[PDB]
RNA sequence: AUUCAUAAUAACUUUUCGAAUCGCAUGGCCUUGUGCUGGCGAUGGUUCAUUCAAAUUUCUGCCCUAUCAACUUUCGAUGGUA
RNA sequence: GAAACUGCGAAUGGCUCAUUAAAUCAGUUAUCGUUUAUUUGAUAGUUCCUUACAUGGUAUAACUGUGGUAAUUCUAGA
C-alpha cells in the first residue's frame, strides 16, 4: 500500500510505498487514533511513533473514524462531519465509507508523527514549510508577539512583500477587532440614544397622568 | 524552548528553579536606567522657513532636527549613547512565561516551595491569568500534604475557594482535594457539581436538605462544612441582575435555613471576618484610620445585604452572637454616620452609598429585634446600641420621622411594647420618649 | 486611495465630500450649448423661460409670477431693474434648495445682459452669494456649491474689464471666503479669484499683489 | 409516523372515506415522553414557528406551592401515587399533569416553624391547619398534585393537596388498595 | 400551495387599478405593510399607471431609489408599497402632496394638496387596548399604533393624526349626524351624514345614511368611515363630493 | 359574552432578552488630554399591533344505482372524564 | 474583485387532472380555538447589592501542501 506520513511540527509530509507484509501486519487490527511503532514498522523509522490518522482503501472509500468496522459500510451522514460536505441545507445524504479498524484492504494508510525517532527523514524532518498567514485579531497579534497592553498593534503587524514587474509593494491585514475612535463613537451613541428614549417616555407619561388628572378633576 | 526544558531540568534541576525564581519576583522588582544627565542647553532656533507643501516640510523637518541635535550636541550626544547602548528592562510578561515554565515541570516547585508561599501569603500585584496558572501548578503537585507550610496554605487555600470566580473556585476545590482524606473523596463529585453552574440547584436540593438519601453523615459533615460554606459564600456573591441570578442568591440563602447553628453563625462569621470592627470594640466608638473608601462601604453594604436575606428566611430560628452579628452591623450603621456627617455633597456617589448603608442597617436592626427580641440578652451591648442610636438621630428625630413608620421608629415601639427592654428610654433622659412626643 | 478602477455598474454612492473633492470651477473649462449664449431675444429672458418650463418649485413660481409679469423686453430689464434685482435676491436670501439654481442661473445672467450698470449692485450681489454658501455648509449640498460659485464665475467673467480695473476690492470682498475655514471654501473662491486675475494686466496686477502680501502680515498667525 | 387528521376515520354516519391527500407536516405529532423521576435529562423539540418545548425525559425535583397561605417551594419528587388514567402509569412512575405524587416535606416543615413559631405534629388561630395536612408532616412527605405538562415545559409544578382535595384522594387510594 | 404567494396575475388585480388587460401577465403585488392587499394602491400603479411621470417599471424603481415619493413624510424606496386610504404622497421636486381618496366611481382619485393640510392625516381608531406597563394605545385603520390616547376616543373613531411627530392632534366621535365617507361595497366613494346605526350583537351592525340630496343607503359598519361634522369636512373632497347621481 | 386586555405576590428555569457589529462624515467643547461630547443611516433585537399568509370550522347545495335495506361498533363506531 | 464563509431566496412560478360523490368546490360564517419569516407602527436607563469594556475566547472554510478510486457537483491526512 502507500503510506501518507506528515510531521505536523515542521508540517511537512510525504508518501512511501510498502510492500511488506510483515510491517503490513504491524498494521492490521489496530484502529485511527491508536499507536505503532518505526522501529516494528522498519529500520529507517527506528525510534519513531505513528498514530493512525486515515486513508481510503483499493476503491477510494475513506476510512471514518467511529464506526468500529473493518469493512464498508452505508452511513446517512449530516451535517457537521467528515468524508461529506453538504451540498443543500438541512440535505443528509446516506454515503459508502470505510470503517476505522485497520485491515489488508487499506490503500493508503495515512499518519502523523508523534514522537522524532534518532535518524534523519529526508524530505520530513529536515525541511519545513512555513506559515501562510500571519494573525488578524488584535489579540491574537498580541498573542504571537507577547505584547504588553500597553503597547500598540497597527506598528506590529505582519506585511508580506509581493512583486510585480519592477514595482515591489507591501500588503498587511486589516486587523478585525481593533479599538478605533469609531467605535468609541457608536458605543457613546448607543447610551445618549438609551437615555433619551427614557426620557421621552417619561414625559410623555408625566403628561398623559396630567391629562387624566384634569380630567378627573374637570 | 517550552517543548525542550521538560528534559533538560533533570540535567540541572537547581540552577533552572533558581531562573524561573529570578523571573518571578522580576517584573515587580524596580528596574533603573538613572543615566547621567547634563545640563540643559537651550540652542535652538526656527533654521529655516516653514512651508505646507509635503515633501518640502519633510527635508526641512530632517533638517531641523539634525542641527538641532547638533546645537545642543551635549544632552544630544548622551542620547544618542543611550540609543546605542539599548535597553535592560525585561518585558513585563517574563512572569507569565516563568510561571508556565514552573506549570510545565510541577515537582520541582513541590520540591523548594520555599520562595514561592510568600507570595501566597501575601496574596500577590499579580494578574488574574497569572494566580489562575500557579493555582493550576498546586494542583498538579503530588505529594501536597507534605509541602513547607501544609496549613497555612490550607488556610489560604480555603479563601480562594471563598473567592467569587467560579473558575478560580475550580481551581480552588482542586487543590483542597489534593489534599487527600477519604470524607472530600466521598463528596468530590457532588462538591464539584455543587460548582458547576447548571447542576448547582438540582445538587442543593439533593444531597443538602436534611433527612435523605445521600445526605451527608455526621462526621462527614463536622469536617465537610466549611467547604461547603465558602462555597456557598461564593454563589451568594453572585450580584443580582438578571432573574435567574436573583433566583441563584435565593436558593443559597434559602437552602441555608436548614443546616445547623454553629453552621449558621459560622458563615455569618465568615461575612463579618471579610469585615472588620476591633477598630470600635478596641477602642470604643472612634474610627482609628478614616479609612472611608467605597471598598469597605461596599464590604458594609453586601453584609448587610446578606444578613437581611438571612433574617427574612430564618425570621425566628436564626442565632444571634455579639462577636459575628451584632457587632459588625454597629460598626456599618455607625460609619454611615461618620462618613454623612464628615465628607461634604461634593462626593455623590460616596453619600448616596452611605445613605442606602444606613438605611439598610436600620432595617435590619428593627428586623433582628422584631424577630428575636426577648429571645436573648442585651444589658452587655445596650450602650453600644443607644449610642449609634442617638448620635445623629435623636437631635432631629422629631423633626425627620413623621410621615410613615420609620424603620427607626418601628424599633422604638417594639422597645415600648416589651418590657424588659425599657432600658433605653431609660438609658438616656428619656431622649427617646421625649422624641416621640 | 480615491476611486481609480471604476466599478462595473451604473450607480455608485459618492458622498458629499467625494463630490465636492472631485468639483471644479471653470465653466470655459467646461462647455456645452448654453442656452443664454444660443437664443438671443435677450439673455435674461432666454434664461427665464427655459427655467419657468424646468423648474417646479414653489419660490421660483412666486419670482416668476411677479418677474414675467414686470420683464418681457430689454428696455423694461434697463428700466425695471432694481425691483428685478430685490426680488432675485429676496428669494435667495430664501435659501431654498430646489429654486436656487433658476435663481442663481438668472441673476448671472441678469448681470450679463446688465454689464456696466449692475456694478452699483455688485456689492450686496457679493454680501448675498457669501451667506449663501455659508448656510450651504450647514446644508450640504455639492450641487448648491456648484451652482453659487458658477454664479461667482459668470459673474467675473461678465464683468471682467471693470472689476479688473479696481481688483483688490473683489479681494477684500471675497476674504471671508478666502480664508474661511473649509478647504473647499478656499478652493473655489480662489479659483473663481483665479480666472480674474489672470485676466488682470500688469499694473493692477503689481498693485494687487503689494496690497495682498501686506494682508498677510495682516494675517500672520492666520494660515487659511 | 404520528399524524392527527380526521380523514382516516369513519364518518359520523360510519360511511368511510377514502384517501383526499398525502399526509401533511401540519398536522403532525411526536412521540410521548414518558418523564420519570431521576437525574434531570430535558430534550428541546423545535416546533412550528421556531418555537422551543422542552420534553423531559426524566426529572427529580419539582415547584410545588402551598395554597392555604400561599407560599411556593422547590422539593424532591418521592415517587407517584395515583394517576387518573393508568395504574400502570401509577406501576411505572411516570409524571404527567394531573398525579398525585409524594413529595418531600422539610422545605415547608422549615417554613412553617419560622413562620408561625410553632412546630408541627406532637396567632395560634392562624397557626391553626388541617389535621390531614399535620399528620402527613409527621409522616414526612405529603400529598401533592402535579399540575403541568412536564412533555411541554420540562417541568414538575404542583400544589398541596388540600381539604375536599385530600378527602377525595385519600378515599381513592384507601378504597383501591 | 406550500407558503406565501409571490406572483398576481393580471385579470386577478383589484379592479379598481384600471390595468389593461393585454399589457402583460401579471400585475403588482403590493408588498405587505400598511393596508390590505386588495384596497391598496402601489406606488408604480400611482407614478405610472395614475401620473404618468414614467413609462417603465424601471423608471418608477429610477424616480423611487433616487429618493424623490414620500409616503406619510417618510421616504419610501419599495416600488410596491401599498399606499392606500387616506394617505399623503409628496412628491417636493414636482412640488406637489397628494391625498389618496375615492373618486365617486370607486377608483382611488388622486387628489392634489397643499402643503398645511399634507401636515396630518385622518385614521379611523379601530382598536383601544391596554398596553403593557398598563398605557393604553390606540391601533387605526394603517397599522398606526398610538399611545396615550385621550380617554374618550372609541373604536369606530376618527382621529386627525400630526403626521411630523405620529400623534393625535385631535378627534370625531362616531354619532348620529357626523358626515361619513364610504370605504367599501356597492356605495363606496359616497360621503353623506350618518342618521342611524342599526346595531346587531353577534352579527353586523348595518349604518343608515342620508347624502346631501336626501338620498338614503345602508352600509356596514366595516366600511363607515368617519370625516367631519356636518357640513365641514375634516379633509378637502375630491370634486363631486361623493354625490352619485343618474 | 370571558378565567379578557392589563396589574400585583411568592417561587421555580440545563433558559431567553437587556447591541463586544458595519458606512459615510467631522462637528462641538475645554481642565490642551492624541480628554470630554456629537451628526446622517446600515444591520440586528424582545413584546404587542398591523400586513402577506396559514390551520381548522358553521349553514345550504352534487350525476347514475332499491333486482344494494339495514348500517357503524374486537381493529374508535357515538358520548363522558383524565 | 475570483474563491469561500455568513445572510437571504430556492415553499413562488410553470405543468397535468390520477385520485376524490358532503370530499373537493361555490356562496356564507367562527377563531372568546391557534402559528405567522417579512412589511408597517409602537416598544427594553433596572443607581447600588463584599475577592478587560479603549471592547473576551477558540475554532474552521477558501488558500498552501501530501494523497487515494475506472468513475460523480466523491473526498481523507497535515
Amino acid at each position: 500500500m502507500k503510506l501518507n506520513i506528515s510531521y505536523p511540527v515542521n508540517g511537512s509530509q510525504k508518501t512511501f510505498e510498502i510492500d511488506d507484509e510483515h510491517r503490513i501486519r504491524v498494521f492490521f487490527d489496530k484502529r485511527i487514533g491508536q499507536e505503532v511503532d518505526g522501529e516494528a514498522v522498519g529500520d529507517e523509522f527506528k525510534g519513531y511513533v505513528f498514530k493512525i490518522s486515515g486513508g481510503n482503501d483499493k476503491q477510494g472509500f475513506p476510512m471514518k473514524q467511529g464506526v468500529l468496522l473493518p469493512t464498508r459500510i452505508k452511513l446517512l451522514l449530516t451535517k457537521n462531519v467528515s468524508c461529506y460536505r453538504p451540498r443543500r441545507d438541512g440535505e443528509r445524504k446516506r454515503k459508502s465509507v470505510r470503517g476505522a479498524i485497520v485491515g489488508p484492504d487499506l490503500a493508503v494508510l495515512a499518519l502523523v508523527i508523534v514522537k522524532k525517532g534518532e535518524q534523519e527523514l529526508e524530505g520530513l524532518t529536515d525541511t519545513t514549510v512555513p506559515k501562510r498567514l500571519g494573525p488578524k485579531r488584535a489579540n491574537n497579534i498580541r498573542k504571537f508577539f507577547g505584547l504588553s497592553k500597553e503597547d500598540d498593534v497597527r506598528d506590529f503587524v505582519i506585511r508580506r512583500e509581493v512583486t510585480k514587474g519592477e514595482k515591489t509593494y507591501t500588503k498587511a491585514p486589516k486587523i478585525q477587532r481593533l479599538v478605533t475612535p469609531q467605535r468609541l463613537q457608536r458605543k457613546r451613541h448607543q447610551r445618549a440614544l438609551k437615555v433619551r428614549n427614557a426620557q421621552a417616555q417619561r414625559e410623555a407619561a408625566a403628561e398623559y397622568a396630567q391629562l387624566l388628572a384634569k380630567r378627573l378633576s374637570e | 524552548v517550552f517543548d525542550t526544558l521538560p528534559n533538560v531540568y533533570t540535567k540541572d534541576e537547581a540552577l533552572v528553579w533558581k531562573l524561573v525564581l529570578s523571573f518571578i519576583k522580576l517584573p515587580d522588582e524596580n528596574q533603573n536606567l538613572d543615566y547621567y544627565q547634563p545640563l540643559l542647553e537651550d540652542g535652538a532656533n526656527k533654521v529655516l522657513w516653514d512651508s505646507s507643501v509635503v515633501r518640502l516640510r519633510d527635508t526641512i523637518d530632517t533638517f531641523s532636527h539634525i542641527w538641532s541635535k547638533y546645537s545642543t550636541q551635549n544632552t544630544s550626544i548622551i542620547s544618542t549613547t543611550i540609543e546605542r547602548r539599548g535597553n535592560t528592562t525585561y518585558p513585563i510578561l517574563i512572569r507569565n512565561q516563568a510561571l508556565k515554565v514552573m506549570l510545565s515541570i510541577p515537582q520541582v516547585a513541590e520540591n523548594h516551595f520555599v520562595d514561592i508561599a510568600p507570595f501566597v501569603y501575601n496574596d500577590f500585584s499579580w494578574t488574574e491569568v497569572d494566580r489562575n496558572v500557579f493555582l493550576k501548578t498546586l494542583s498538579k503537585f503530588k505529594n501536597i500534604k507534605n509541602v513547607y507550610s501544609a496549613t497555612e496554605l490550607h488556610d489560604h487555600l480555603m479563601v480562594l475557594l471563598g473567592s467569587r470566580n467560579t473558575d478560580v473556585q475550580k481551581l480552588a476545590l482542586d487543590a483542597l482535594l489534593a489534599y487527600k482524606n477519604p470524607t472530600l473523596n466521598k463528596y468530590r463529585d457532588n462538591l464539584k457539581n455543587l460548582l458547576d453552574d447548571t447542576l448547582f440547584k438540582d445538587e442543593i436540593t439533593t444531597f443538602l436538605t436534611e433527612n435523605g438519601s445521600q445526605s451527608i453523615k455526621a462526621e462527614d459533615e463536622k469536617v465537610v462544612m466549611p467547604y461547603v460554606l465558602r462555597i456557598f459564600f461564593g454563589r451568594a456573591q453572585v450580584p443580582p441582575t438578571s432573574g435567574q441570578k436573583r433566583s441563584r442568591k435565593i436558593a443559597v440563602i434559602s437552602v441555608l435555613p436548614n443546616f445547623k447553628k454553629p453552621y449558621i453563625n459560622d458563615f455569618l462569621s465568615l461575612a463579618s471576618e471579610r469585615l472588620d470592627y476591633n477598630y470600635f470594640f478596641g477602642n470604643s466608638h472612634q474610627i482609628n484610620s478614616s479609612k472611608a473608601t467605597l471598598k469597605t462601604i461596599r464590604r458594609m453594604t453586601g453584609f448587610v445585604n446578606i444578613v437581611n436575606s438571612t433574617l427574612s428566611v430564618l425570621r425566628t430560628n436564626f442565632p444571634l452572637h455579639t462577636n459575628s452579628v451584632l457587632q459588625p452591623l454597629i460598626y456599618s450603621i455607625a460609619m454611615a454616620y461618620y462618613v454623612l456627617d464628615t465628607e461634604s455633597t461634593e462626593e455623590v456617589h460616596l453619600r448616596k452609598m452611605a445613605s442606602n448603608l444606613r438605611q439598610q442597617g436600620l432595617k435590619c436592626l428593627s428586623s433582628v429585634f422584631e424577630f428575636v427580641g426577648n429571645t436573648f440578652d442585651w444589658s452587655t451591648s445596650m450602650e453600644d446600641i443607644y449610642a449609634v442610636v442617638v448620635k445623629p438621630r435623636i437631635s432631629h428625630f422629631s423633626d425627620e420621622n413623621l410621615q410613615q413608620p420609620s424603620s427607626l421608629l418601628r424599633l422604638f415601639l417594639y422597645w415600648a411594647h416589651n418590657p424588659s427592654l425599657y432600658q433605653f428610654l431609660y438609658y438616656d433622659e428619656f431622649a427617646t420618649a421625649t422624641a416621640l412626643m | 486611495q480615491r476611486q481609480t478602477t471604476k466599478s462595473s455598474k451604473r450607480y455608485r454612492y459618492s458622498s458629499f465630500k467625494a463630490r465636492i473633492d472631485d468639483l471644479k470651477i471653470e465653466p470655459a473649462r467646461n462647455l456645452e450649448k448654453r442656452v443664454h449664449d444660443y437664443v438671443e431675444s435677450s439673455h435674461f429672458l432666454a434664461s427665464f423661460d427655459q427655467w419657468k418650463e424646468i423648474n417646479l418649485s414653489a419660490k421660483f413660481t412666486e419670482f416668476a409670477a411677479e418677474i414675467e409679469h414686470d420683464v418681457q423686453t430689454l428696455p423694461q430689464i434697463l428700466y425695471h431693474d432694481k425691483k428685478i434685482f430685490n426680488s432675485l435676491v429676496s428669494f435667495i436670501n430664501f435659501h431654498d434648495e430646489f429654486s436656487l439654481q433658476p435663481l442663481l442661473d438668472l441673476l448671472a445672467q441678469f448681470c450679463h445682459d446688465l454689464g456696466p450698470d449692475f456694478l452699483k449692485f455688485y456689492e450686496e450681489a457679493i454680501k448675498t452669494l457669501i451667506n449663501l454658501l455659508d448656510a450651504a455648509i450647514e446644508f450640504e449640498s455639492s450641487n448648491v456649491f456648484e451652482w453659487g460659485f458658477n454664479c461667482l464665475a459668470y459673474i467675473f467673467k461678465y464683468l471682467s474689464k471693470f472689476l479688473v480695473k479696481k481688483l483688490v476690492l473683489t479681494c477684500d470682498l471675497l476674504i471671508p471666503l478666502l480664508s474661511h475655514s473649509k478647504e473647499y471654501l478656499s478652493r473655489f473662491s480662489a479659483e473663481a479669484l483665479s480666472f480674474l486675475v489672470r485676466k488682470c494686466p500688469v499694473s493692477n496686477l503689481r498693485e494687487f499683489v503689494r496690497s495682498v502680501f501686506e494682508k498677510l502680515e495682516g494675517d500672520d498667525e492666520q494660515t487659511n | 409516523g404520528i399524524s392527527r387528521d380526521s380523514r382516516h376515520k369513519r364518518s359520523a354516519t360510519g360511511a368511510k372515506r377514502a384517501q383526499f391527500r398525502k399526509k401533511r407536516k401540519f398536522e403532525l405529532g411526536r412521540q410521548p415522553a414518558n418523564t420519570k423521576i431521576g437525574a434531570k435529562r430535558i430534550h428541546s423539540v423545535r416546533t412550528r414557528g421556531g418555537n422551543k418545548k422542552y420534553r423531559a425525559l426524566r426529572i427529580e425535583t419539582g415547584n410545588f406551592s402551598w395554597a392555604s397561605e400561599g407560599i411556593s417551594k422547590k422539593t424532591r419528587i418521592a415517587g407517584v401515587v395515583y394517576h387518573p388514567s393508568n395504574n400502570e402509569l401509577v406501576r411505572t412512575n411516570t409524571l404527567t399533569k394531573a398525579a398525585i405524587v409524594q413529595i418531600d416535606a422539610t422545605p415547608f416543615r422549615q417554613w412553617f416553624e419560622a413562620h408561625y413559631g410553632q412546630t408541627l405534629g406532637k396567632r395560634a388561630a392562624s397557626a391553626k391547619i388541617e389535621s390531614s395536612v399535620e399528620s402527613q408532616f409527621s409522616a414526612g412527605r405529603l400529598y401533592a398534585c402535579i399540575s403541568s405538562r412536564p412533555g411541554q415545559s420540562g417541568r414538575c409544578d404542583g400544589y398541596i393537596l388540600e381539604g375536599e382535595e385530600l378527602a377525595f384522594y385519600l378515599r381513592r387510594l384507601t378504597a383501591k388498595k | 400551495a406550500r407558503g406565501p404567494k409571490k406572483h398576481l396575475k393580471r385579470l386577478a388585480a383589484p379592479h379598481h387599478w384600471l390595468l389593461d388587460k393585454l399589457s402583460g401577465c401579471y400585475a403588482p403585488r403590493p408588498s405587505a405593510g400598511p393596508h390590505k392587499l386588495r384596497e391598496s394602491l402601489p406606488l408604480i400603479v400611482f407614478l405610472r399607471n395614475r401620473l404618468k411621470y414614467a413609462l417603465n417599471g424601471r423608471e418608477v424603481k429610477a424616480i423611487l431609489m433616487q429618493r424623490h415619493v414620500k409616503v406619510d413624510g417618510k421616504v419610501r424606496t419599495d416600488t410596491t408599497y401599498p399606499a392606500g386610504f387616506m394617505d399623503v404622497i409628496t412628491l417636493d421636486a414636482t412640488n406637489e402632496n397628494f391625498r389618496l381618496v375615492y373618486d365617486v366611481k370607486g377608483r382611488f382619485a388622486v387628489h392634489r394638496i397643499t402643503d398645511e393640510e399634507a401636515s396630518y392625516k385622518l385614521g379611523k381608531v379601530k382598536k383601544v387596548q391596554l398596553g403593557k406597563k398598563g398605557v393604553p394605545y390606540v391601533v387605526t385603520h394603517d397599522g398606526r399604533t398610538i399611545r396615550y390616547p385621550d380617554p374618550n376616543i372609541k373604536v369606530n373613531d376618527t382621529v386627525k393624526i400630526d403626521l411630523a411627530s405620529g400623534k393625535i392632534t385631535d378627534f370625531i366621535k362616531f354619532d348620529a349626524g357626523k358626515l361619513v365617507y364610504v370605504t367599501g361595497g356597492r356605495n363606496l366613494g359616497r360621503i353623506g351624514t350618518i342618521v342611524h346605526k342599526e346595531r346587531h350583537d353577534g352579527g353586523f351592525d348595518l349604518v343608515h345614511i342620508k347624502d346631501s340630496l336626501d338620498n338614503t343607503f345602508v352600509t356596514r359598519l366595516n366600511n363607515v368611515f368617519v370625516i367631519g361634522e356636518q357640513g365641514k369636512p375634516y379633509i378637502s373632497l375630491p370634486k363631486g363630493k361623493g354625490i352619485k347621481l343618474s
